[PDB]
């Protein structure tokens, strides 16, 4: 639940970091 | 004489180069800067004629004194003129710059920019319409076209 | 007879004065799907 | 005849730069509802000649009075490196075929910053020195991403040899494979060439003329030629890297036409960008690179390392 | 009475968040601005081909002052000095003496085009429509002294431009 | 000899232009024209250096992909990239990336 909130906040405020971390993890 | 012919053609070439590429400096004190921008505006665009506004006095060839030249601003105007490389031409735009205009009798106004720097073309008007300014610039171009620097050098 | 520059009888037509910045483009999901599909085809 | 080839590379590139100036002027005018230079010659074709002659006949001011050796080397280095970087490009056959032409171009671009570095310093002014420093930071900041993005895309090439890029993109443009990298690389080219919205170096609106404020007549012309030559060369590198062209070995003319057209399109895109957007603030410029781009480039580099292994598409070394 | 610029809250739904993330990552707004510039590139430029093409002007245009005459040829000005009084920049200097015929005429009428502000006064004050700012605007000079007009210069300007000036006055005299 | 020729020709051409632009127009007759803060943000420059080092370490990767121990190669390459990302993240979070 709180993880979804963190992901939503991250995508709203720092989308580039979210994309980078997703790509690196993959 | 053949030497005179070569000198004349070379002077034609250099005069054509200088008049075709006239780079006025971004120098506008008062209202006449607005009409100057309107000359730079699309309707009478100066870039067609090779006239391009360049901020650097060292990279500029013509100074357009567009506005009232106050006693406080005069030393800076002289400094920017001096830092400008030669050949350098000065075009005075507006009654205020030509002879003081509306504020001729003001304690804080230099009664004409000719007192501070030499002037080549005077553009009357208050403000001079952008067409009048373009006409003055073209008159300056013709004046450059009439220059005979190399001819005078050969005659000495 | 009096003749001044006057509005036409009935006045002028309405004059638009509000932002009409249009709504254009695909939805974000659509753009991402197109990009990923192109990437997958290129990879293959 | 090799000297003939050198001249054939050099002089037409300079003429292309001269006419690129006119092209820029006219395009910017038309996007501003204006007409470019058209009085000087038919449709303004003679304007660059007038500009050059006016510049050369103009007074040679020089109040540098410090390390005049440097004040003269900087234009020389800039122009020489701008001309040299064109050499390894395969169009379609390169003038000099290097196994590592890509790293050669990276090194030459890094060296070319010394031209701005020295010019601003030997000028010994205020705007010049500080502006030169801002330049170093700008080019240095984007050099990192430029290298990472370049390495990431070449992972598919299999070598740093520019010529093999034609073979790799024979069936499809590499932009389809690496468009995010393509966007970041294009912005990187913009920053490296010091073009708007990253024209902070010269930055006329903020710095009177930047590093070239104390350069006039011919040396200013050489800086201008170097700048525009770098623009064309970087766009050509983009075209070769991503927008590959069909090459018929028996008729190289087709590839040459296609490549030239793509480079022209990219240069027109450069002018278009200069017209549209305002200038990024010095601080915002670095924020966009180290904090925003650098990450995504790292992630995409990991991905482009992993993809050939997990897709069994490791390119041939030769 | 008042309108709020800004003061709008973005939606937090996944579709809107995805759209804004796409805008940030895919540079959509930048592309829109680019398209606007492209369209302006394909639009017809507004430049007029000066000097072969001239900008529009109305009959009330205020340009180079020009002393006019009556149809008989007698100079209209009658040395009222009303123009000198209204002149907001004191650019008009008038001297008069009874001429040989006995009429009240101006021995001196100087308009310093370097001090005049082209206000349009005098043209609206002269009781006999003498000084009338002509349609000409392209009268730039290479020296300051050329812009210090004399009565002879003003009368020559009036003679030169009377054909246009009479027509412009005819066009506008009813509005005045 | 080809690369040396190219270098020589380019340098000579540029220097020739500099000569014709520093001395040739300087002949034209004229007259007399008369005529730093400690940057602590240089830390950015220093960080570029240590990042340029990783840049150099990463360049061999295209040939590194040709080994038979692709597992070890991939692990070490991602190790270096993750260490670089960790360095960037550390400098970011510690406000070390105080640009300008
Ligand atoms: S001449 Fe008129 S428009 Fe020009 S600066 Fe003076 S008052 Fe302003
Ligand atoms: S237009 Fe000029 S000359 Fe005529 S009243 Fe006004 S300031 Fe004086």
């Amino acid at each position: 639940g709180r993880i979804a909130s963190f992901l939503k906040n991250a995508w709203a405020k720092e989308p580039v970091l979210v994309a980078s971390f997703a790509i690196g993890g993959l | 004489s053949r030497g005179e012919y070569v000198v004349a053609k070379l002077d034609d070439l250099v005069n054509w180069a200088r008049r075709s590429s006239l780079w006025p400096m971004t120098f506008g004190l008062a209202c006449c800067a607005v009409e100057m921008m309107h000359m730079a505006a699309p309707r009478y665009d100066m870039d067609r004629f090779g006239v391009v506004f360049r901020a650097s006095p060292r990279q500029s060839d013509v100074m357009i004194v567009a506005g009232t030249l106050t006693n406080k601003m005069a030393p800076a105007l002289r400094k920017v003129y001096d830092q400008m490389p030669e050949p350098r031409y000065v075009v005075s735009m507006g009654s205020c710059a030509n002879g003081g205009g509306y504020y001729h009798y003001s304690y804080s106004v230099v009664r004409g920019c000719d007192r501070i720097v030499p002037v080549d073309i005077y553009v009357p008007g208050c403000p001079p319409t952008a067409e009048a300014l373009l006409y003055g610039i073209l008159q300056l171009q013709r004046k450059i076209k009439r220059e005979k620097r190399l001819r005078i050098w050969y005659r000495r | 007879k009096v003749k001044q520059d006057m509005p036409p009888p009935g006045g002028y037509g309405p004059i638009d004065y509000k932002r009409n910045l249009p709504r254009r483009g695909l939805s974000g999901y659509s753009m991402f799907a197109v990009g990923i599909g192109t990437l997958l085809f290129g990879y293959w | 005849m090799f000297m003939i080839n050198i001249l054939s590379l050099i002089i037409p590139i300079l003429l292309a730069v001269a006419f690129l100036t006119l092209v820029e002027r006219k395009v910017l005018g038309y996007m501003q509802l204006r007409k470019g230079p058209n009085v000087v010659g038919p449709y303004g074709l003679l304007q660059p000649i007038a500009d050059a002659l006016k510049l050369f006949t103009k007074e040679p001011l020089r109040p540098a009075t410090s390390s005049i050796s440097m004040f003269i080397i900087a234009p020389i280095l800039a122009l020489s490196l701008a001309l040299t970087m064109w050499v390894p490009l395969p169009m379609p056959y390169p003038l000099i075929n290097m196994n590592l032409g890509v790293l050669f171009m990276l090194a030459m671009s890094s060296l070319a910053v010394y031209s701005i570095l020295w010019s601003g310093w030997a000028s010994n002014s205020k705007y010049a020195l500080i502006g030169a420093l801002r330049a170093v930071a700008q080019t240095i900041s984007y050099e990192v991403t430029l290298a990472i993005i370049l390495l990431s895309v070449l992972l598919m090439n299999g070598s740093y040899t520019l010529s093999t890029l034609i073979t790799t993109q024979e069936h499809i443009w590499m932009i389809f494979t690496s468009w995010p990298l393509a966007m970041m690389w294009f912005i990187s080219t913009l920053a490296e060439t010091n073009r708007a919205p990253f024209d902070l170096t010269e930055g006329e609106s903020e710095l009177v003329s930047g590093f070239n404020v104390e350069y006039a007549a011919g040396p200013f012309a050489m800086f201008f030629m170097a700048e525009y030559a770098n623009i064309i060369m970087m766009n050509a590198f983009t075209a070769i890297l991503f927008l590959g062209a069909s090459h018929d070995p028996h008729t190289p003319e087709l590839y040459t036409i296609n490549f030239v057209l793509k480079t022209l399109a990219l240069t027109i895109t450069f002018l278009w960008i200069r017209a549209s957007y305002p200038r990024f603030r010095y601080d915002q410029l670095m924020h966009l690179l180290w904090k925003s781009f650098l990450p995504l480039t790292l992630a995409l580099c990991m991905w482009h390392i992993s993809l050939p292994i997990m897709t069994a598409s490791i390119p041939p070394q030769s | 009475t008042y309108k709020f610029v800004n003061m709008r809250e973005p939606s937090m739904d996944m579709k809107s968040v995805t759209d804004r993330a796409a805008q940030t990552l895919l540079w959509t707004e930048l592309v829109r601005g680019l398209g606007m510039t492209l369209s302006y590139l394909f639009r017809e430029p507004a430049t007029i081909n000066y000097p072969f093409e001239k900008g529009p002007l109305s009959p009330r245009f205020r340009g180079e002052h020009a002393l006019r005459r009556y149809p008989s040829g007698e100079e209209r000005c009658i040395a009222c000095k009303l123009c000198e009084a209204v002149c907001p920049a004191q650019a008009i200097t008038i001297e008069a003496e009874p001429r040989a015929d006995g009429s009240r005429r101006t021995t001196r009428y100087d308009i310093d085009m370097t001090k005049c502000i082209y206000c349009g006064f005098c043209q609206e004050a002269c009781p006999v429509d003498a000084i009338v700012e002509g349609p000409n605007f392209e009268f730039s000079t290479e020296t300051h002294e050329e812009l210090l007009y004399n009565k002879e210069k003003l009368l020559n300007n009036g003679d030169k431009w009377e054909a246009e000036i009479a027509a412009n006055i005819q066009a506008d005299y009813l509005y005045r | 000899m080809n690369i040396m020729l190219t270098l020589l020709t380019n340098v000579t051409l540029a220097s020739l232009l500099v000569l014709i632009a520093f001395w040739l127009p300087q002949l034209n007759a004229y007259s007399e024209k008369t005529s730093p803060f400690s940057m602590k943000f240089f830390l950015v420059a220093i960080t570029f250096l240590l990042f340029d080092l990783e840049i150099a370490l990463l360049l061999p990767l295209p040939w590194a992909s040709q080994t038979n121990n692709l597992k070890t190669m991939l692990t070490m390459a991602l190790f270096l990239l993750i260490l670089l990302a960790a360095s960037l993240a550390y400098e970011w979070t510690q406000k070390g990336l105080e640009w300008a």
